[PDB]
This record gives C-alpha cells, structure tokens and sequence, in this order.
C-alpha cells in the first residue's frame, strides 16, 4: 500500500509492525542494515 | 556543568512512557531573586 507521512499511522513493514509517525531521516545506514534503534531498546528508524 | 521534553518551543517524546515536568521558576526568575 501507501503511505501517509507525518501522521500518525498503524505500521506493517515486511517483518516490521508497530504504531507511530513516520518521518524522513538521514541516518547514516550502512549497505547492510534494515533498521537501527535508539539507546533504549526501540526502533528508531527503518529503511523503506 | 531517555524520556521526553520539550525546549524554546520543539518537543519530542519517547516510547517508554516517561517525561519530565517544568519547574514553576525559571533561571531567569531565580537570577532576579538573587
Ligand atoms: C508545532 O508544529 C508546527 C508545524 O507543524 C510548528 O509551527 C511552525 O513553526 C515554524 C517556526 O516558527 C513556522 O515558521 C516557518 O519557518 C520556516 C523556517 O525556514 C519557514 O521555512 C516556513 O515557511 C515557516 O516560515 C511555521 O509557519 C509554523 N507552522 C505553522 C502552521 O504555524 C510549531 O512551532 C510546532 N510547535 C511545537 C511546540 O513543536
């Protein structure tokens, strides 16, 4: 499907799944990784 | 001289539930009493 930015949204990425308000980052991911975390055990961002 | 707040004004908040509330008195409100 879709997506809506900047709102708040139910989230089903392949293998992903949550609630929250996706936004545009920068992070600087490597060749080799899906998604990161904060310092707390939490997804922080995913790559599309 | 972790959780959520806010500053200015741009807040953010976290997964975990927590925050921090603001004081009553400013730096500045205490500068002028002292
Ligand atoms: C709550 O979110 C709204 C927007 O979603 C924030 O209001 C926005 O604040 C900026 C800065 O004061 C306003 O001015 C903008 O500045 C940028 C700087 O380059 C400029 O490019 C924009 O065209 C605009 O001038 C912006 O107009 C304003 N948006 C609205 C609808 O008022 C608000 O500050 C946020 N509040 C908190 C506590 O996060």
């Amino acid at each position: 499907t879709d997506l809506i930015k900047n709102q708040c949204v139910n989230f089903n990425f392949n293998g992903l799944t949550g609630t929250g308000v996706l936004t545009p980052s920068s992070k600087r991911f490597q060749p080799f990784q899906q998604f990161g975390r904060d310092v707390s055990d939490f997804t922080d961002s995913v790559r599309d | 001289v972790q959780y959520g707040e806010c500053l200015g004004l741009i807040c953010a908040q976290k997964f975990n539930g927590l925050t921090v509330l603001p004081p009553l008195l400013t730096d500045d409100m205490i500068a002028a009493y002292t």
